[PDB]
DNA sequence: GTCTGATCTCGGAA
DNA sequence: TTCCGAGATCAGACGAGAT
């Protein structure tokens, strides 16, 4: 929090309240909490004869098989790398599927995260019978 | 030829930056006030002859300080910061004669020499450049002046080849300007005493060379354009019967407003005569001489005078006039000490009130320099250092004689343009010496005057003459010898490093230079094609093993002056070495101020980018000194985090600027975005100014003292007045503290009180009351006497503000930018790792601004934080993008920086690649709180009952007669009356209709019938100009009208 | 009947600003109102309507005159 | 100033890594993987102990 | 408050905002000649009824679309919209239903919340069906079914394809009819400042002030949720010159640099023949010249032919948004010769420009000429020769404002009391004719069309 | 040596493990608390030599 | 037209006609102010104040 | 009336009119102890 | 300085202010964004005529 | 520190 | 013979605004 020499005091008593996370930053719940589509990778063509390898190093490390096979593809970061062979930018069409994503929650610690989006899910059900509700009014 | 960079921060220990401000003063100090002494002994009267004062000495010792009778006490600087006083020493049988102030970092300051550890209980910052005075509790420099030369062969053209020497008399009692004309083809020789042009050769005549036949044979005997200086004059001379030496002195004898032996001394000063005028004939016949074979900005001819020069400007004159009011007191008592005692008060409030008041206000030498010294900006640590290394002017256009000694992008916009320049890095502007071993070297090496015939020195080849500081020194007849023999003997050592011997051929002349104050820079000495440097020798000073003075007595590292440089075939780097490479060059990221040298990669930006950047790194907003909390100054901005930049430069580190750094490095993610970024504004995000990205820290400072008057009456501190409880007022006494001064750790709000500062008229008080806008909270309270001791008593106000909407952003490139929307975090373009932006900038800085160096800072510092390197981007040099890129790879990046990002707002990824990383934003001193502004309806000025000027006087902003124009242009004319009458000066005015005049009322004074009288409506100022011209005897007498 | 039949800029500017101006000192309004309290924004109701009850008097320069209705007048 | 408790763009709790960080380049760690033996992958979490200058232990110096 | 015209004074409504800043719509800063680097401009509030009637009618922002010296208007698109705009109807985007419901309904908000706003028929309709971007830029001049503008504009723009009237492939030829956007993409010259044939303008004068500064109000809106949503963004890929240009480069630095190693040397050595204007070592500079000019736009033009499209700074360039294709050859290619006051640069030394290179020395990258472009950096004697030319921007902007700050003043002191009078003459103060009409037609020059003419007849008529 | 906002504000980035829902907003103002809604926290830290 | 800067010519033939209307070509400078204007303030607020003033009280 | 010496830190009980010396030194910058009342700060 | 040449032509103007701007596409051209805070300062005079009376009133 | 028209003194001529 | 041309010296001025 702070730090001191002799002499020095800090005192203070402190309070704190629920507070959404769009009031302020220090009520986010969560460190990062983005999503990323799962990627597809798709050669064309088959490789195969060092080209394999050279395609191996071009991609992120986990992602490829060596001929050449795409074997876990969710492990992609795209650094698009392909475009700087010249040879192999025509072979392979890279490609993120559009349905399934990868979430990426990772917590400070109020909640544990398996309990953080199943708050978030529910606070958007709510927002929606908030709104639902209106409309019985009306 | 792989490591020679290492020279720099050895030259920086010795003598190279805010250490030409100290080594000039301790050369004042410890020179300069031992050679006024020998000019001004021998205090003698005509009373009395029989007495006699005679000084031996002059000893400045330490600085101290009493508060009583004999205490004596010394002081650290940093309380003379506080108590406001003036951080001085003491001049010096052995007996005090004033104080002096010193510098900080001087040879007989205190801080010199001591520890960092040492430092601490003098309260005083390690990394501060010193060379300021601390005079009445500011911080005052002495700014670097530039003058032209002395003595100076001048050949301009004002109608056609005027030539001026403004020769200084070395006797500093005048200065003096001998300028020669051409009027319809005749010389002349106009001065400022002389009542008229005299011809030249009535000058020749008189000076002791009769005849005519010499005359020409001075100026020229090879003909060919000199025969045209035959019927020009010497037909002139002659065409009026006045071939004669005394008659010749008798029309200089008339005009000048056989007395003339005397007074040809006043003219052409420094060539020196004992009435042998030999001398002084060649001298003014060199100058006819450059007429008729015929660059006032060009900084072999600029010399600078620096805060120890200037100052023995000063004392040598404040040592006359205490010396002349010893001879006016000797003078009045006798028809010695106890009568000088009160002139301790002519010294040291003579020398203070010059630094303070920046005026030297010197009648003795008929300058009237204003602005001398200025207060220093303590904004930034860089804003501080950058007025160390500052020259002001006295065109504006950067010449390239500029290169190497100042800065070509530090400038400021505006007045200065080109006016006040900044210092490089590797500079070193030279003292004085003496002229012993010069002219004893002189004459061995070959040169002969006043014994050659007036015809040698002429268009014949080998007569370079050898030219001293501007007197003449004989002639030579080969010029390499000697120009090479002097370079030789100068890196032997055998004559002072600094002095230059430079050489023109157009004009035979060559050129000694031993003057003192020219701009000076080290290079390294190419022999033949290879180098001196050698490698192993940078390995020394790698140990240690060996300083830079080693370097210059063992012939490897020449000092070049600008006028050397027209003689030289500087190499910039190794491979660029010629046949003929004479000096090679240190390091080239040198020739860059230390407000520029910032910047990373100043070689890629468009050039007028670097320059707006060098007035924005000085209003930086950043970390002052490690006591930045224990000075009180009026106006310290602070930054909550500050973070040392990502990609560092050279000369950051040289400058220690990491140390104490300046704005944080933020992740920008240049794209467009929402469209509240359009002319330079740029987005910052909800969630880093809430997580304390650039929180402010604004401390202002009030104070008071408490007098002591003449009526022995005093002021009171009188605590709060409580009312109906020991609750004080409403909230206007609310802190007080029950001591007086306002209690610290507390909040003040609008109009409440800090002090009851009480005055005796009986007590009148004067509560000091904080106005502000926002709240601020009471941090230190100082309680302190001040030199006439009357309580002083100190605030320090904090205040933080997170930056929101108008908060003014630099970008390190000069990219300037007011905050312009604050969105939430949520609705921002995060890249797939999770990382949302803070400052989305636009990208339309870019291909108009050419700011490419901007866009490696986004590389050089995204594969700088992900390898945990910190990239060097120099100027000339530095991290490469061909290794930078490839670093991005093997942490899975795209190797330009360009990220996919998908939108945060709709879900969809964006439709291009954002280029995404962190470049170093530095939060700078133009926040809307101080600038917000608004006057419905406040005080008005006493005279002119308008408005007044200023926001602190609750303001009024003048709707200007430019504006006028505007207002007039769209032919509103019922808004003009509203703006200008009715909105600013609604006055009421009673004149009379017969002999229609200003009458006060109901009735006019002057023909007091009291019938004719009606009132008009007119501005205040309209009437205010009638009254004062009516005051003179025009007389605007009105005819009024009826509205029709 | 010589100058211009089109209500210039700044004719229109001051029968608006004296027609704001008598409204903003309770003058009678002729265009029965819908709530509007900004008396500007009634006098350009008033305009539109064309009831305004002001005569421009037109000065040609020598001193001769030239009245006009702002009833009879084209507006922009 | 002092080692800022967040990061600025994500908000990892970065504060308590400091002395962890110190105690790291106090042994033979390099400057690189110390900060991957800390756990900061991406590189915004990685500029705030990079990046930071502790001035705090310098100003307590002076301040009695 | 440095005004130097009639439009630094406007009026404005005024809706009281949540901030400390003055803001305003971007569209009207280039009157005010008011970028947002922290400058400050002053808001004066007038009191009488009659003075607030006269900032209204005469001074609006809806009455000051146009400057009176050319008849051109100054409040148009700057910056992003432009190109936000030019990227949006460009050929090649196609919205679907989701995106075009999505980009349209940003056009609703402040007295557009009330119109039933009409998407256009989408043009594909089978294999899939999706709108076009230009039918979407045509949701801006008439977004309703019961609005009455119908805008038309036929012009050239900028890139244009020299031959073919609309058809040809580069497609830079706009065509409006009964505004719908037919063909072309909107430039600078179609949609910003200056032009006499920007849509805005052309609202202006066949359809009132009031569509006019909605469908700027509409575009301000519109153009950044589509741009903010398609995310155009710079980078040091768009400044890194390709393969081609390496190659192009290096060539014409060594052809162009062995002619004036002779040229130089045909001087002096020998017999130089020389041009009309004045001796040798005169005419050696401006043949200098001539091919230094040569290298620069020789590989300013090998640059653009490999610069890819979709490039950044070039799609700022087509669109005139900011910076022209001289920045991007400057940037990328190679920097041009460095002049200071229409020369090479001077020596300031004796016969030399800088110690390092010869005395005498005519040569280029002696004399000013920078070799390398921004991307590989500056030399050192070439990073001063750059800032020796730069400062001569910022030397003559302190002097001239010196200048015409007072020139204005002279002008208008003497220029302030004249006005037309009603019987269409021109006097003075004191009622002495200055002309008899105003000019010889009695013609605004504000409302004056281009060619000085009021009509240009081929315009309306086909309006 | 830490001033005063920027230690209180450093105080509240610290997160704390305490779990929502099971307390409620802040109504009114309510500087007070009403241990249903608030949760106070004390810090007193006085170094010395040892 | 060689600066860029379009212009209307009817502005040119305001100042044209303004600058030769008296005569003879009066530039528009302080000294040709007093040949073109009669009255005394419109000359007093620009330059040479002191004497405008006195000698229109002359 | 408790003030605190320049650098010594000892707690002075001057009264008025009385010279800013201190015990235990002749330093003349006091300062003043911190307030005694509860400040309520605001954690955004 | 002197009251010819700024304080009869250029003189200083009451209920008006200045602060820094920021851009904001989302008004309409005619509209300016003012801060409240100045908003409370400059004031205007609006006189009582039967229309703006209830809404002074409020 | 010039850029400025005005206003004063000299001089050669029908 | 006088008068008008051409030699010297003398004027007032040299942008807005801002802290
Ligand atoms: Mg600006
Ligand atoms: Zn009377
Ligand atoms: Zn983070
Ligand atoms: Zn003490």
């Amino acid at each position: 929090i702070a730090q001191l020499r002799p002499g020095q005091e800090i005192d203070l008593l402190m309070h704190c309240v629920k507070g959404i996370g769009k009031d302020h930053a220090k009520f986010s719940p969560v460190a990062t909490a983005s999503y990323r589509l799962l990627p597809d990778i798709t050669l064309l063509e088959p490789v195969e004869g060092e080209a394999a390898e050279e395609l191996s190093r071009c991609f992120s490390p986990g992602v490829i098989e060596v001929v050449a096979r795409v074997a876990n593809p969710r492990l992609d970061t795209f650094s698009r790398e392909i475009f700087r062979n010249e040879k192999l930018k025509k072979v392979v069409r890279l490609a993120r599927v559009r349905d399934h994503y990868i979430f990426s929650v990772e917590s400070t610690g109020v909640l544990p995260p398996d309990v953080l989006v199943s708050e978030a899910i529910k606070v958007l059900m709510g927002k929606c019978r908030r709104f639902l509700d209106e409309l019985d009014a009306v | 030829v792989e490591e020679k960079w290492r020279l720099l921060p050895a030259f920086l220990k010795v003598k190279g930056l805010v250490k030409q401000h100290i080594d000039s003063f301790n050369y004042f100090i410890n020179v300069e006030i031992k050679k006024i002494m020998k000019a001004n002994e021998k205090v003698t009267s005509d009373a009395d002859p029989m007495w006699y004062l005679k000084y031996l000495n002059i000893y400045v010792g330490l600085p101290d300080v009493e508060e009583s009778f004999n205490v004596t006490r010394p002081v650290s600087p940093h309380e003379c910061r506080l108590r406001d006083m003036t951080y001085s020493a003491p001049i010096t049988n052995a007996l005090p004669i004033g104080r002096m102030p010193i510098m900080l970092r001087s040879s007989n300051c205190v801080l010199t020499g001591k520890t960092p550890a040492e430092f601490a209980k003098l309260n005083e910052c390690p990394l501060d450049p010193g060379g300021y005075f601390i005079v009445k509790g500011v911080e005052k420099v002495i700014l670097i002046q530039e003058q032209l030369s002395k003595n100076r062969i001048i050949v301009e053209a004002d109608r056609k080849g005027a030539v001026g020497a403004s020769v200084t008399s070395s006797t500093h009692e005048k200065k003096s300007r001998t300028n020669m004309a051409v009027k319809q083809g005749r010389f002349y020789l106009r001065h400022n005493t002389l009542s008229e042009d005299i011809p030249i050769v009535i000058i020749f005549k008189a000076m002791g060379v009769e005849s005519d036949q010499e005359i020409v044979q001075m100026i020229g005997t090879e003909e060919h354009v000199m025969a045209a200086f035959g019927p020009s004059l010497e037909e002139c001379q002659k065409a009026q019967i006045f071939t004669q030496m005394q008659a010749l002195k008798y029309i200089g004898n008339k005009v000048r407003r056989a007395r003339e032996l005397l007074a040809s001394t006043i003219l052409t000063h420094v060539p020196v005569k004992e009435f042998n005028f030999r001398a002084k004939c060649i001298y003014t016949a060199v100058m006819v001489r450059r007429v008729i074979l015929a660059d006032r900005d060009y900084y072999g001819n600029k010399r600078l005078e620096l805060a120890g020069q200037l100052l023995s400007l000063l004392f040598e004159d404040l040592f006359k006039k205490f010396n002349s009011e010893m001879k006016k007191i000797a003078d009045q008592v006798i028809p010695f000490d106890v009568v000088k005692h009160m002139r301790q008060d002519q010294i040291t409030n003579g020398m203070v009130n010059a630094i303070s008041t920046g005026n030297w206000s010197l009648k003795r030498f008929k300058m009237d320099r204003q602005g001398v010294t200025q207060v220093l900006s303590r904004l930034s640590y860089i804003s501080a250092l950058g007025m160390m290394t500052r020259i002001s002017s006295q065109p504006r256009s950067l010449q390239p004689s500029q290169w190497g000694m100042l800065c070509p992008s530090d400038t400021p916009e505006g007045e200065a343009c080109g006016l006040v320049k900044n210092l490089a890095l590797m500079t070193h502007i030279t003292t004085d010496m003496e002229d012993g071993p010069i002219v004893k070297l002189a004459s061995n090496l070959g040169v002969e005057d006043v014994n050659l015939l007036c015809g040698e020195e002429l268009s014949y080849p080998n007569v370079f003459l050898v030219f001293l500081n501007g007197n003449i020194l004989g002639v030579i007849r080969d010029h390499k010898k000697l120009v090479n023999t002097f370079r030789l003997m100068r890196r032997a050592g055998y004559i002072n490093e600094f002095v230059s011997i430079s050489t023109n051929l157009t004009d035979r002349c060559v050129y000694i230079s031993s003057d003192g104050g020219r701009l000076c820079r080290p290079y390294i000495i190419v022999k033949k094609q290879k180098p001196a440097v050698t490698n192993k020798h940078m390995e020394e000073l790698a140990q240690g093993y060996r300083n830079f003075e080693d370097f210059l007595h063992e012939s490897l590292v020449e000092y070049l002056d600008v006028n050397e440089e027209n003689d030289c075939n500087i190499a910039l780097y190794e491979h660029t070495i010629n046949k003929d490479t004479t000096h090679l060059e240190i390091e080239p990221f040198t020739l860059l101020g230390v407000c520029a040298g910032l910047i990373p990669y100043p070689h890629h930006n468009q050039s007028p980018r670097n320059t707006y950047q060098c007035a924005m790194g000085k209003q930086a907003m950043g970390t002052i000194g490690y006591n930045q909390r224990n000075r009180i100054d009026t106006l310290m901005y602070l930054l909550a985090y500050p973070q040392k930049p990502m990609v560092k430069t050279k000369t950051i580190e040289l400058i220690e600027f990491e140390k104490l750094p300046a704005g944080q490095n933020a992740t920008v993610a240049v794209m467009s975005y929402s469209g509240y970024d359009i002319e330079d504004a740029l987005v910052l995000n909800k969630a880093s100014l809430d997580r304390g990205f650039g929180r402010c820290l604004v401390y202002k400072n009030a104070k008071c003292t408490l007098k002591r008057y003449t009526n022995q009456t005093f002021d009171k501190v009188m605590g709060p007045m409580l009312d109906a409880a020991t609750r004080k007022p409403i909230w206007r006494h609310e802190i007080l503290d029950a001591d007086g001064i306002c209690s610290p750790g507390e909040k003040v709000e609008n109009k409440q009180v800090l002090v009851n500062k009480s005055m005796p008229t009986q007590y009148k008080d004067v509560p000091i009351t904080y106005k502000g806008a926002t709240d601020s909270y009471i941090e230190k309270v100082m309680i302190s006497s001040n030199a006439e001791d009357a309580f002083l008593i100190k605030m320090l106000l904090r205040q933080t503000r997170r930056p929101e909407i108008g908060d003014k952003f630099s970008s390190r490139h000069g990219q300037k930018g007011v905050c312009g929307l604050i969105v939430p975090q949520e609705d921002m373009p995060f890249c797939d790792s999770g990382i949302c932006p803070d400052i989305i900038m636009n990208p339309h800085g870019f291909p108009s601004r050419m700011t490419v160096g901007k866009l490696i800072e986004l590389l050089a510092g995204k594969a700088g934080v992900l390898d945990g390197r910190f990239h060097y981007g120099t100027a000339f040099g530095g991290s490469k993008v061909k290794d930078v890129c490839e670093d991005l790879v093997r942490h899975g990046y795209n190797y330009l920086g360009k990220d996919y990002v998908t939108s945060g707002i709709t879900g969809e990824p964006l439709e291009a690649y954002i280029y995404f990383g962190p470049v170093y934003y530095q939060k700078l001193k133009h926040m809307v709180l101080d600038k917000m502004h608004a006057r419905a309806r406040g005080p008005r000025a006493v005279l002119t009952r308008q408005p007044t000027e200023g926001r602190s006087r609750d303001g009024g902003l003048r709707l200007g007669e430019m504006e006028r124009d505007c207002l007039i242009g769209y032919g509103a004319s019922m808004l003009l009356l509203e703006r200008l009458m009715i909105s600013s000066d609604a006055f009421e005015v009673d004149v009379c209709g017969q002999c229609g005049l200003l009458g006060y009322s109901g009735w006019c004074h002057y023909c007091k019938s009291s019938c004719h009288v009606s009132s008009l409506r007119i501005p205040y100022a309209c009437k205010l100009l009638f009254q004062e011209l009516q005051s003179m005897n025009i007389i605007p007498r009105l005819k009024l009208s009826k509205y029709n | 009947r010589i100058t211009t039949p089109y209500m210039t800029k700044y004719e229109r500017a001051r029968v608006l600003g004296t027609r704001a101006l008598q409204i903003a000192m309770c003058a009678p309004v002729m265009v029965e109102l819908e709530g509007e309290t900004d008396p500007l924004l009634i006098a350009m109701k008033e305009l539109k309507a064309r009831k305004i009850p002001i005569i421009i008097r037109r000065y040609l320069p020598d001193g001769s005159y030239e009245d006009w209705g702002v009833d009879e007048l084209i507006i922009t | 100033m002092i080692i800022p408790v967040r990061c600025f763009t994500c908000g990892k709790i970065v504060g308590n890594k400091w002395e962890a960080y110190l105690g790291l380049l106090q042994a033979e760690y390099t400057e690189g993987d110390a900060l991957d033996a800390l756990g900061l992958k991406r590189y915004c979490c990685r500029r705030m102990l990079l990046a930071h200058v502790d001035l705090i232990e310098k100003l307590l110096n002076y301040a009695p | 408050q440095p005004s130097l015209h009639k439009l630094s004074i406007m009026a404005h409504l005024a809706r009281v905002k949540p901030h400390r800043t003055f803001r305003f719509n971007e569209c009207v800063c280039t009157p005010y000649n008011a970028d947002f680097d922290g400058d400050e401009m002053n808001l004066h509030l007038p009191q009488t009824e009659e003075a607030k009637a006269e900032a209204l009618v005469l001074m609006g922002t809806k009455a000051n679309l146009v400057t009176p010296r050319n008849g051109e208007p100054l409040i148009a698109a700057i910056q992003d919209f432009l190109t936000g705009a030019y990227l949006l109807t460009l050929k090649d985007t196609f919205f679907d239903r989701a995106k075009a419901c999505q980009i349209i309904a940003s056009i609703l908000v402040g007295k557009d919340e009330k119109i039933k706003v009409r998407l256009p028929p989408p043009t594909i309709l089978k294999p899939v069906t999706l709108w076009t971007g230009k039918q979407i830029f045509s949701v801006i001049l008439r977004p309703s079914d019961d609005n009455p503008v119908r805008a038309n504009l036929r012009t050239k723009g900028k890139q244009y394809c020299g031959k073919g009237e609309d058809l040809c492939a580069n497609d830079s030829y706009v065509t409006i009819q009964n505004s719908e956007l037919m063909s072309g993409s909107m430039d600078k010259g179609t949609l910003g400042s200056g032009s006499k044939n920007n849509i805005f303008y052309i609202l202006l004068r066949d359809w009132g002030q009031n569509e006019a500064a909605d469908a700027m109000s509409r575009l301000a809106r519109l153009a950044p949720v589509y741009l903010s949503n398609r995310g155009f963004s710079i980078g040091i890929g768009d400044v890194t010159p390709g393969q081609g240009l390496l190659k192009a480069k290096y060539e014409l630095l060594n052809a162009g640099y062995k002619k004036c190693d002779e040229y130089i040397e045909a001087l002096n050595t020998g017999k130089l023949q020389q041009q009309p204007g004045c001796t040798a070592e005169e005419t050696l500079e401006a043949l200098i010249l001539k091919e230094l000019s040569v290298i620069r736009d020789h590989a300013g033009s090998a640059c653009l032919r490999e610069l890819d499209k979709s490039n950044s700074p070039l799609t700022m360039a087509l669109c005139g948004s900011k910076g022209s294709f001289i920045n991007i050859s400057q940037m990328i290619a190679c920097v041009g010769q460095q002049a200071i006051s229409g020369s090479r640069v001077p020596d300031g030394f004796e016969n030399r420009s800088l110690p390092h290179f010869e005395k005498h020395s005519k040569l280029p990258a002696a004399k000013g000429f920078v070799a390398n472009s921004f991307y590989s950096g500056l030399t050192p004697t070439e990073f001063f020769f750059h800032t020796m030319a730069g400062r001569e921007g910022l030397v003559d902007t302190a002097v001239k404002t010196a200048e015409t700050g007072y020139m204005q003043r002279r002008l208008v002191k003497s220029l302030e009391d004249l006005c037309s009078q009603y019987d269409l003459t021109v006097r003075s103060s004191t009622g002495d004719i200055i002309q008899f009409i105003y000019g010889g037609d009695g013609l605004d020059p504000a409302a004056m069309e281009g060619k000085d003419e009021p009509l240009e007849f081929k315009r309306v008529l086909d309006n | 040596i830490v001033q005063d906002e920027i230690l209180a504000h450093r105080l509240g980035l610290i997160p704390i493990h305490a779990d929502p829902r099971l307390f409620e907003y802040r109504n009114q103002g309510d500087e007070e608390g009403t241990e249903i809604d608030t949760l106070q926290f004390r810090l007193q830290v006085r170094c010395t030599r040892n | 037209v060689n600066h860029g800067m379009s212009i209307d010519r009817r502005h040119v033939m305001l100042l044209s006609d303004l600058m030769t209307y008296k005569g003879e070509v009066l530039g528009i400078t302080r000294f040709g102010l007093a040949k073109m204007k009669e009255s005394v303030l419109m000359l007093a607020s620009f330059e040479k104040t002191a004497d405008h003033l006195f000698d229109a009280a002359y | 009336m408790i003030y605190i010496c320049g650098e010594c830190h000892t707690e002075n009980e001057i009264k008025s009119r009385d010279p800013i010396r201190c015990r235990e030194c002749g330093y003349r910058i006091m300062y003043k102890k911190r307030t005694k009342r509860l400040v309520v700060f605001d954690a955004r | 300085q002197g009251r010819f040449r700024g304080n009869l032509s250029g003189k200083r103007v009451d209920f008006s202010g200045r602060t820094v701007i920021s851009p904001d596409p989302n008004l309409r051209i005619d509209e300016v964004a003012v801060p409240v805070h100045v908003a409370k300062i400059l004031t205007f005079p609006e006189k009582v005529n039967k229309a703006n009376i209830n809404f002074l009133r409020k």
